[PDB]
Parts: structure tokens; sequence; C-alpha cells
RNA sequence: UUCUGGGUCGGGGUGUCGUGCGUGGCAGAGCAGCGCUGCGAUCCAUUGAAAGUCAGCCCUCGAUCCAAGUUUUG
RNA sequence: UGAUCCUUCGAUGUCGGCUCUUCCUAUCAUUGUGAAGCAGAAUUCACCAAGCGUUGGAUUGUUCACCCACUAACAGGGAACGUGAGCUGGGUUUAGACCGUCGUGAGACAGGUUAGUUUUACCCUACUGAUGUGAGCCGUUGUUGCAAUAGUAAUCCCGCUCAGUACGAGAGGAACCGCGGGUUCAGACAUUUGGUUCGUGCGCUUGGCUGAGGAGCCACUGGCGCGAAGCCACCAUCUGCGGGAUUAUGACUGAACGCCUCUAAGUCAGAAUCCCGCCUAAAAGCAACGAUAGCGCCGUCGGAUCUCCGAUAGGCC
RNA sequence: UAGUGACGCGCAUGAAUGGAUGAACGAGAUUCCCACUGUCCCUACCUGCUAUCUAGCGAAACCACAGCCAAGGGAACGGGC
RNA sequence: GCAGCCAGCUUAGAACUGUCGCGGACCAGGGGAAUCCGACUGUU
RNA sequence: GGCGUGUUGGAACAAGGCAGAGUAAGGGAAGUCGGCAAGUCAGAUCCGUAACUUCGGGAUAAGGAUUGGCUCUAAGGGCU
RNA sequence: UGAACUAUGCCUGGGCAGGGCGAAGCCAGGGGAAACUCUGGUGGAGGCCCGCCGCGGUCCUGACGUGCAAAUCGGUCGUCC
RNA sequence: UACCGAUUGAGCGGCUCAGUGAGGUCCUCGGAUCGGCGCCGAG
């Protein structure tokens, strides 16, 4: 009664249930490791899908049949605007794990911060944290605020920072920004509330927490398909053309005895928008954000030390479905999760990263910028106007 | 050493024998190096070594089994420059368990992932593309 | 950078589908219409909006 | 829900297809009448034109409207 | 395989395959080892060990065989001899019919052959996902989080180098580190390539229809070519991981037993195992914090009244 | 292990219980080849009608009681013990 | 011996012509080599 | 000439069905008891058609080429 | 008590596109010393072929399978002087 | 020593149906270029 030939299991077990995540932003569920004798620095960060494009690089990869040799990968491109530091909360270690000690909000939040404390902003008296505000004006107010910070400093054992993104320097619809706590792993923990006191309510850019040819981590949900049969869900091998009451199922759910159907046992639901944490994504570039340097608009953040062209990283006709990316952005190598305007949780490694193609040195010699929407065959307007010529537009 | 390429070749495809030796075809049975699948046809790329038998040829080869290779195939691959080639017809050589083949000329274009592996198909390639 | 062997138009590192040939010709193409008439034996002087008809009638 | 904001159009960008109707031609196998004129698939020019392009593309540059009010909670 | 006839004849659907999940180890391979009639290579014996893998085909309805190749290996099994309201009916096992043998015959065959309806779930569980849920309370409501517990995942191979080296008289011929790839699997993803296109997007086109042009329509999507966006393919692309205690085993110190001894007390190294981390889920588990519509406070020991619900009957030494 | 051509002490072939042959014919049984294709490798996408939700309308089979498991024993395979 | 007039519908050939596409929808035999059985058509 | 789509409407476009005998890269029966299924072929014209045979056939055997549109040419009649 | 279904027979009625292969018979022209043959055309026979209606009901073991239906539906298919 | 013989035979070789077709010639064009010097010429 064993299977008549082997086969592996269709599917892992280690992403169960297949639900849709009850969380739209990408969580962290683990920080790295602290290490006092680094500076205090983020341990994470917010960004946003922009789209896909792929680039051209010389490989240095010594013994491999591609190295002193060009390639052409595949990369995604994620939109992270500075995140703003509006808050500070520290935890303290107990045998039933961490546990919120106190929460210190900074006094001026903005109004896009304070949207994620509504479900009806539009209707609501915006009067969030109107009474926590006057803690950092009110004589009694102040003292209260140095005992609670030189609390945290003696009872707390990681101190994490509340920030949120600027979705007003975004082309979403959405004006909610999204907070997330982003742990830090510098040093003491005066030294990380010292740090966390200074930057509140203060911008932080993308290039002060991740480095250039860095693999970090990318958090953040799927995207959804909706309830998915076996065959699309778990990937079961079709039923033959001649099956009657349906083909694309699972033919033995289980066997007569145990007399019920395992949890292993491969059935029908929801597929796609799901939580997952994908690891070692090498940043390929640091963008720089659109900035006005002398009067003009400084957009050569996809110029090259090979190209010396004048482009920006938005293809023609912005990223479809998307729009274009005016702030800073993170070009990571190959996909990540989410559909397009899909916030993703960027993180740093829990691991160690000292592989050949972790510490590799990337130096892009070309970025593509053609039109996605549709087989573009121009990387910038001026070239589709000075390869075509006049119209009769002009 | 090689990356993968896209398989379009699986097991009972008859390709064109590009060598000299007088076989016209080469009907693939089976693929080197292949572990399996439950249901999976084992199937080969350019640079590949199989093992083929003739179906029209000489009879002195169109009745056993022959280690054959690769070199030409209309499925498109891709290479690691981005780049998407296909040729117009699949295509291989009879050559022996270590390489060396039966013939000594080459008929067409050798593909690079197929002349970089075995060089002596390369050697017999009047065009390595 | 290659240029289509059909429609004539400059083909970028990342796009495109080359075709080799058995008599050791290789055309590249900037996208599957470009290779499908080519396939179609077109002839890209007759086709409209290639440069070999803008360069044959003087378009540009 | 008026410091504004949200729609509907329009424009531009983008991409798709492939050179629109009309008009003209000392292009047209010809043929029929009195070089002229008529018929004549196709051809050329106008004209990479025309068409449509977010409804789940991108950007507003303008135009013209819109601002309520369901139920319930200590 | 029998023996038995205990359960089932107001029926438990009957062979095999397909499909799919989990389990057993009596371990083929892979991890760590011991042994050899172990020089190397190969192989054999044995141990911890089921984590992981165990294929594609020809013939036969076949389980079972046999052969072709591939492969690290192509190990053996269970789960109502797994699995028919999952399928498929090839086989067996109705009625048609043929042949052979048998019978006077009707007919028989545990012989062969051909054709022969595979019904029902909307109920309860289980499982898969999807809403919601502690009817009591200054709670209502929101954000950011913690977390018991549960799931759990990666795998194997090749090439280069080591090195033609150790080893061997030769013939032959390794290994560790390192490097570059791949198999199987898992999770994604659409920049690219490929597929799809009733955006019925554009071109063309057959028959017909509106007198014709023009513009269109009709033929359950007329057809064809190309085709955006979406969705999608190991048919494109990206990613897949660290510790702890130890098993087998090899040892330390060291008695019992003046010696010896890995064991008795006490120690060390130790793995595809195990547990955990990473990862997924989030509880009649919980924290911090925000905002709280005439509604609520200290009153100081509020005074004096009506209703319920526990216990307890000095102690938080 | 199929098909075909041979071999025939043929378990148990055989001459109107007809033997042998055979063009043409066959929604007959079987084998192979070419072409062809999503049968498969290995599945994906699109459409219509459904399923789904809704207004109206509105059954039946079935039902001791019922409905979370493991082992145990038991009429030797529990759902209750 | 024909001139005038009238009357269709087919067939063949040629030029030109468009993206080599044209029974463009619709309509509309896959073929070959063999074996067994029954001759065939018909019938159940 | 007849008719409201055949005993109902509305909104969505999940799984899984039924149908469109939808399409599908590369391979082309490796699927399966078995090419089951539908895919190929298809009309017409001009060519070319074997083994075998009861000489009737086999036969549209098999295997080829052509096919649109437009402008012409040629031939095929009747009547006074 | 039933042949209003069906089986067979009898009587009297009704009905079956367009094509294909193309037999006897016939005409004319070639070859031959003659016996006689050859070619073209005509002709339209057949339990002949393709195929619509009709009559049947092969396969999908499709749909349906408390159905539209106590045997139906779709495509495919057999025959159609 | 020849014949018959399934194999749907076959290593073996010639003219040809229909496709595909290098190469050259020719034709229609193309006009990189250098001699005049902004038009005739060679190409
Ligand atoms: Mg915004
Ligand atoms: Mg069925
Ligand atoms: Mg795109
Ligand atoms: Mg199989
Ligand atoms: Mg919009
Ligand atoms: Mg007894
Ligand atoms: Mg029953
Ligand atoms: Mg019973
Ligand atoms: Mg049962
Ligand atoms: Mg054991
Ligand atoms: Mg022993
Ligand atoms: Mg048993
Ligand atoms: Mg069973
Ligand atoms: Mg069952
Ligand atoms: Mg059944
Ligand atoms: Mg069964
Ligand atoms: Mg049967
Ligand atoms: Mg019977
Ligand atoms: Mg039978
Ligand atoms: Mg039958
Ligand atoms: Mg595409
Ligand atoms: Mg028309
Ligand atoms: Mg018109
Ligand atoms: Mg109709
Ligand atoms: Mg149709
Ligand atoms: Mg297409
Ligand atoms: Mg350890
Ligand atoms: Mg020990
Ligand atoms: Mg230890
Ligand atoms: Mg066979
Ligand atoms: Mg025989
Ligand atoms: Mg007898
Ligand atoms: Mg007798
Ligand atoms: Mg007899
Ligand atoms: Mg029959
Ligand atoms: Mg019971
Ligand atoms: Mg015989
Ligand atoms: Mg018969
Ligand atoms: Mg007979
Ligand atoms: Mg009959
Ligand atoms: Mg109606
Ligand atoms: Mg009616
Ligand atoms: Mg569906
Ligand atoms: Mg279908
Ligand atoms: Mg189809
Ligand atoms: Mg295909
Ligand atoms: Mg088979
Ligand atoms: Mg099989
Ligand atoms: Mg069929
Ligand atoms: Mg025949
Ligand atoms: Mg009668
Ligand atoms: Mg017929
Ligand atoms: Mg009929
Ligand atoms: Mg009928
Ligand atoms: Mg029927
Ligand atoms: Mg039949
Ligand atoms: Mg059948
Ligand atoms: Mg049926
Ligand atoms: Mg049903």
């Amino acid at each position: 009664s064993h299977r008549k030939f082997s086969a592996p299991r269709h599917g892992s077990l280690g992403f169960l249930p297949r639900k849709r995540c009850k969380r739209h932003r990408g969580k962290v569920k683990s920080f790295p490791k602290d290490d006092p004798s680094k500076p205090v620095h983020l341990t994470a960060f917010l960004g946003y899908k922009a789209g896909m494009t792929h680039i051209v690089r010389e490989v240095d990869r010594p013994g491999s049949k591609v190295n002193k040799k060009e390639v052409v990968e595949a990369v995604t491109v994620v939109e992270t605007p500075p995140m703003i530091v509006v808050g500070v909360v520290g935890y303290v270690m107990t045998p039933r794990g961490l546990r919120s000690f106190k929460t210190i909000f900074a006094e001026h939040i903005s109004d896009e911060c304070k949207r994620r404390f509504y479900k009806n902003w539009y209707k609501s008296k915006k009067k969030a944290f109107t009474k926590y505000c006057k803690r950092w004006q009110d004589e009694e107010g102040k003292k209260q605020l140095e005992k609670d910070f030189s609390s945290m400093k003696k009872y707390c054992q990681i101190i994490r920072i509340i920030a949120h993104t600027q979705m007003r320097l975004l082309p979403h619809r959405q004006k909610k920004s999204h907070l997330m706590e982003i742990q830090l792993n510098g040093g003491t923990i005066s030294d990380k509330v010292d740090w966390a006191r200074e930057k509140l309510e203060q911008s932080i850019p993308i290039a002060n927490v991740f480095s250039q040819d860095e693999m970090i981590d990318v958090i953040g949900v799927t995207k959804g398909h909706g309830c998915k049969g076996v065959t699309s869900r778990w990937h079961t091998k079709k039923l033959p053309r001649k099956t009657h009451r349906g083909l694309r199922k699972v033919a033995c759910i289980g066997a007569w005895h145990p007399a019920r159907v395992a949890f292993s046992v491969a059935r029908a639901g929801q597929k796609g928008y799901h939580h997952r944490t994908e690891i070692n994504k090498k940043i390929y570039k640091i963008g720089v954000g659109y900035h006005n340097k002398d009067g003009k608009l400084v957009k050569n953040n996809a110029s090259t030390d090979y190209d010396l062209s004048n482009k920006s990283i938005n293809p023609l006709g912005g990223f479809v479905h998307y729009g274009e990316v005016t702030n800073d952005f993170l070009m990571l190598k190959g996909c990540v999760v989410g559909t397009k305007k899909r916030v993703l949780t960027l993180r740093k490694s829990l691991l160690v990263q000292t592989s050949r193609r972790a510490q590799e040195k990337i130096d892009l010699k070309f970025i593509d910028t053609t039109s996605k929407f549709g087989h573009g065959r121009f990387q910038t307007i001026e070239e589709k106007k000075n390869f075509m010529g006049p119209l009769k537009k002009d | 050493a090689k990356f993968r390429i896209s398989l379009g070749l699986p097991v009972g495809a008859v390709i064109n024998c590009a060598d000299n030796t007088g076989a016209k075809n080469l009907y693939i049975i089976s693929v080197k190096g292949i572990k399996g699948r439950l249901n999976r046809l084992p199937s080969a790329g350019v640079g590949d070594m199989v093992m083929a038998t003739v179906k029209k040829g000489k009879p002195e080869l169109r009745k056993k089994v022959h280690p054959a290779v690769v070199i030409r195939q209309r499925k498109s691959y891709r290479r690691k420059d981005g780049v998407f080639l296909y040729f117009e017809d699949n295509a291989g050589v009879i050559v022996n368990n270590k390489g060396e083949m039966k013939g000594s000329a080459i008929t067409g274009p050798v593909a690079k992932e197929c002349a970089d592996l075995w060089p002596r198909i390369a050697s017999n390639a009047g065009s390595i593309a | 950078v290659e240029l289509c062997s059909f429609s004539g138009y400059k083909i970028y590192p990342g796009h495109g589908r080359r075709y080799a040939r058995i008599d050791g010709k290789v055309f590249q193409f900037l996208n599957a219409k470009c290779e499908s008439a080519f396939l179609s034996k077109r002839n890209p002087r007759q086709i409209n909006w290639t440069v070999l008809y803008r360069r044959k009638h003087k378009k540009g």
C-alpha cells in the first residue's frame, strides 16, 4: 500500500496556514542581535515597490565563466523616502518574553502620521496626541518626561524608535503613513535612548541605514490571488483529461485510517497575500531623490560611471501602475514580494555576510529606462525624438 | 562551469545529425546527469551529452545506442548577458563517452554553451555562435 | 549594443532575441514583431515603419 | 467637507498597430469615347499618418462640477 | 500462503494503475563512525540513524517479472492487502457472440477471445481557507507591539583546484580547505524571453446587410497577423541560513583489581539525528500608548438608603 | 508477455460439426509507420453558462441519539464505554 | 455569301497587383504497410 | 412573416465544473490497457497514382502544383 | 381484457437536395493481309460512392444521472433507389 | 551449388518529380569614395 513510485511532497508545511495575512505591512519578527561595539544605528527601513528593470554590470568573480564579462541582471526599484522618528519605545526582558515598558512620542507629530491612528480621518476631529503633546511644554510634564527617559535607560534592554513614512512624497493615493518600530542595535541603553531622544521628529535618509553592495532582508506581503485550487495553490499534478467530476483536484486526500483529513493534505483555498521574509537581497544602488542643486532639477539618479546620461530611474511613462520615483530609491538585485506600490519592510541581515557573493562590490555599467508599458525601445525621450525625428505633433 | 540553460529536447526528440558520420537523425532516449522526477521527462539543452539512436542513416548506426551532444536547439535559452538565442533546428553530433566525436566535420553553427564544454567539438565547428 | 536585422532599430543589451541559422547567419531582432515578420520572409523595405523603408523612401 | 479636497473632461507622456478619410499625382496591366476625357485592383504624396491608450499606465496644463450626513458606541 | 469461520449476506463497492499524504526500518544512497582476507581505487561486514532522495521508458490489464537507459542510489514495506459519492474499467465477474475440450442434450471450463450504463453530498465531522467570537465593566475605540503553543525545510551532485599527489613494483589512483556550477525541492516574482488577449487595441480579409462612397454591422468571439495591461512558465528571473545538548564512535583522568582499564565517581571531541534559531500562524494569553461624545474625580472617614455575588473567620513572618 | 513471418506428437487444428484462400467492403478485433497534435513533459491564459452574492420563489434524499482524537478492552476496525 | 441586330453563361490564356496572401468566414476524406473475423448491401 | 431567447431578474467574474470541438513556446504519444480525446487532411482545377485483384476494382490510392483582386485577349450562339 | 407501443404480414396512400465512379447499348476516327483490335465521344446501369432531409445510434464509456427526459442532450458517426 | 522466402528488406549506384538553394553572370538600382570644382564625371 506504499505509493508505487517515490515523489517529494508538494509544497512546504512551514508556511501554514495559507491564509491572508492579518497585517498589510511587512513585520520584522527578528531584529539583528545587538552588538554594543558598533555605533547606534537603525536595523530596518520602510520602502515601496516601484517596479522592476534590468541593469548591466561587469562581474568580478574569480573562477567563474562570466568573470570580467558583463551581465544583464533583473533589479527591483524600492522608493525609500526618509522616515521621521516620532517616538521611542523601551522593552524589558521578562521570563515570558519581551514586554513594552513605556513609549515616549515626540511633541509635534505630522498629520500624515496621525492618519494611521484613525479609520475615518476625514470626519474625525484631529485630536490624537493633543493632550499628550503638552508634556513637552509644561514644567510638570518635562520633569515627568525626563524621568521616563531615565527610566528607559535603567529598566530596558531593547530600545526601538517609532518612525513613519512620508506618504506625502509618494505617488500613492494613500495618505496614511506607515508606522514601524525600528530596533536600535548600536550600543549601551543610555546611548540608544540619547540617540533616539536627539533624532526625535527628524528625518532619516535611506543612505544612513543601508550601504552599497549590502545584502539585506525584504519583508512584506506577497501578491494575493484570491481562492485558488489545489493545482495552483500547491502545484499538484493535474489529473488526466477523462477524469470525471474534475481533473484539477487531488485524487486521494488521505487513507481510510486515520479517519480524518490530515493538515498536510493539499486543499483548495486562498493563495497569495501571505507574509514572507526573503533574505540575501543585495543592494545594487542607493539612489538619490530629486533635488535642486543650483536652481536646476537634478534627476541623474540612473546615470552610471559609463553612461554619463541625464536620465532618472523612472522609465518612459513612469513605472506602470506605480508612478514616478522622485525620492531616494533602493535598487535590489532580483525580485521582491508584493505588487506594485506595495510597502516593503527592509531589514539588515541576521547572518554574517562573508561569502564571495555577499561582499561582492557592485559597479553598474548601464541602467535600462525603456518603457515597461509595452516593448519600449528608447531609454530617454531625447533619443526617441533624435532617432525618429520630428513628428506631425510638432 | 556551465550555467543552466532552457531545456527544450526531452526524451523521444528526433534531432538532426550535424556531422559526416552518415547518420541523419538522433532519437534522444535519455540524457546524462539527469537524476529524475516522478513524471518529468529527461530534457537536454545545447552542450548536454545524451544517449541517442539513429532513425535514418547507415545500417551500421541506426540500431544502436550512441552518446551524442546537442549543439543547436530551437528552444530559446538565456545567456548571462541577457541574450535569448535560438537556432532554426535541433542538432547533435555523435561522440564517445569521453567527448571525442565519431565524425570529422560539423555542418551548421555550434552553440557557445556547447563549444566550451567539448573542445573536440569546438575544433570541428565551422562557426561558434 | 546591436541593431535589429529587420526593423533597423537599436537593440539594448537586455531586450531582443537573436536567431542563428544553419548557414551561419545570425540575426538580432528588437521584439517578436520584427522576428515574426522576418520568419515570414517579409521585406523590410516594404514595411512602412522600418529603418530600411525610411531610408529607401528618404523620409528622414 | 471649502487653508481645501474629491470627481468628471481635456491636454501631454507612454506604449499598440500600421501609414486614415479626403484631396492631388506627367504612377497604374489597360480598356472605352472624342491629345482630351471616362472606367481602372493597386501605387505615390499629404502621412511613422489615423485610430484607440487605465477601465487596475504615467504626469497636470486647463476646463467644468461636487461637498455630505447610514447606524451605533461610556 | 494457508489454517480457522469470530465480525459483516434488510450489501463494508471487487484487481491493477493514476493521484496524494503520512508512517515503519529489517539502511540502497547521503551525514558521523567501527571492522576487513581495508595499500590506493573499488567493495564487503557492522553501528547511530528514516532527516532527505529513491527516476524516465519497451512488453503485459497485470501486482510480480524482464529489459533499455539515466542515476548518489534507483532499499523494502504499512496505513480496510491506503486510496472507485477521487478517477480510470484494461482485468476479473451478468445478459450478446466465437473457438477448443467436455456432455446425448440443455450446458460447463477454475481455458482463450470480442462487445459490454461506474449513480447521489446541499447533512454531521475532519481538513482547507473566509467572517466573527470572552454580554460582562470606565468601558468604548485606535495604533504600535509581546508572546505561550502549533507548523517548520532544504537536498544531493558535478567541474576546477588539491593532483596525477599521497598509496602502489606497476597498472592505476584518492581525500580536507578553497572556487565555480547544477539536480530535486521550497518561497517568490514578470525587468527580460515565451504563452494568453472579448482593452474585441489596431491592420487585413471571406459571405452577407445598410442604394454606393465613407463609416459600419451580422455570422453564439467570422477569420487572420501583430498585440498593450494583467495573469503566467525551471519555458524567464531572484532567494533558501545559524546554534545547543548529545547518538554511534574515538578518547582523558582513574579506581574497582599495587598492574591495566573511555566508567565505576568525575571529563573531552562528536553527526543528513534530536531540540532550537531563522521562518509561518497568533490564544476565553498579554503589554505600552493615543483619543475618549453633559459625562466623570479626590471629597476626608462623602452621609444616610436599596440590590446582587464569593469566600473567609489574626498575620503580606 | 505485444505484432508479423516461420517451426508443429497440435494439453485439446482440420475438411458443408466445412478446411484452405481471398479482391472489394466494415462506426468489427489487433500491430506498425508517416503526418499530426496540450495525451504527456507541465502546465498557463481567455470567453460563455454556472457555482458565488442578491430580489422573488422554493424542494428532496436522509435522520436511534448524535457528531474532536489516541490507545485499551469489546461481537476480534468506537462516536458514546 | 455575308452584313446588320440580339442574347447569355461558362471555359482557356495573359498582363498588372497587394504583406506569397487568396476553397481567407462558412462548407469541407489524415494517410500508408499488415493480421484476425465476417464475402458484400442488409439485420439485431 | 414571426419572435423576445423559451418556468425569473440584478450585481460580481473565486475555486471547481460544463461548453467554446479557444490558444499555447520547445519536444511530438515519452501520456494511456489502448492516439481515448482533437489535431492533421479537406472544396475545386491541373498533373500523378502503386501492392493486390473476382479485372469490376483498389482510387479522392499515395504524392504534387494552383486558387485573391483588377484590366484584357480568345473560343463556345440565336435572329432578319 | 389488450397488437393506440412493438414484432411480422396484408391493403390503400405518402416521401427521399446536390455531386462522384461511371457498366451495357450507340456514334465516329485510327491500326491490320485478314481475323479483328485501338482512341474519342455518347449513353446513364448499380441491394455503387460522398452527402442533406429522413431513418438509424459508433465513440466520447461527453452531458445529464432526486435530469428536459422512468433512456434525454451535444459533437462525432452508420445508411440515405 | 543455385532457387523460393516474411523482413513491412538493405548496406550499395544512375537519370529524374517537387521543394530548398550557395556561387557567378546579367539587369534594375544603390552612391561608400577621389579627380575636377557648387554642377558634369569615374565609382
Ligand atoms: Mg501620497
Ligand atoms: Mg468518465
Ligand atoms: Mg510591461
Ligand atoms: Mg507516470
Ligand atoms: Mg484611476
Ligand atoms: Mg465454533
Ligand atoms: Mg453502502
Ligand atoms: Mg450493514
Ligand atoms: Mg464505505
Ligand atoms: Mg536500526
Ligand atoms: Mg558479520
Ligand atoms: Mg496486510
Ligand atoms: Mg485495498
Ligand atoms: Mg473513498
Ligand atoms: Mg464509483
Ligand atoms: Mg480500485
Ligand atoms: Mg472490460
Ligand atoms: Mg458475457
Ligand atoms: Mg472483454
Ligand atoms: Mg461496443
Ligand atoms: Mg510578453
Ligand atoms: Mg465583405
Ligand atoms: Mg466601404
Ligand atoms: Mg444561426
Ligand atoms: Mg466560429
Ligand atoms: Mg499571438
Ligand atoms: Mg556541538
Ligand atoms: Mg562513552
Ligand atoms: Mg562535549
Ligand atoms: Mg508498442
Ligand atoms: Mg505467428
Ligand atoms: Mg474434429
Ligand atoms: Mg466429411
Ligand atoms: Mg471443429
Ligand atoms: Mg462494423
Ligand atoms: Mg457509529
Ligand atoms: Mg495466416
Ligand atoms: Mg458483416
Ligand atoms: Mg468468404
Ligand atoms: Mg452490413
Ligand atoms: Mg426574458
Ligand atoms: Mg416553453
Ligand atoms: Mg474557471
Ligand atoms: Mg476546456
Ligand atoms: Mg482545440
Ligand atoms: Mg505546443
Ligand atoms: Mg507507451
Ligand atoms: Mg508509462
Ligand atoms: Mg479519435
Ligand atoms: Mg489502399
Ligand atoms: Mg406493421
Ligand atoms: Mg462513409
Ligand atoms: Mg444523413
Ligand atoms: Mg437524426
Ligand atoms: Mg447520440
Ligand atoms: Mg465501434
Ligand atoms: Mg473509442
Ligand atoms: Mg457516459
Ligand atoms: Mg451532477
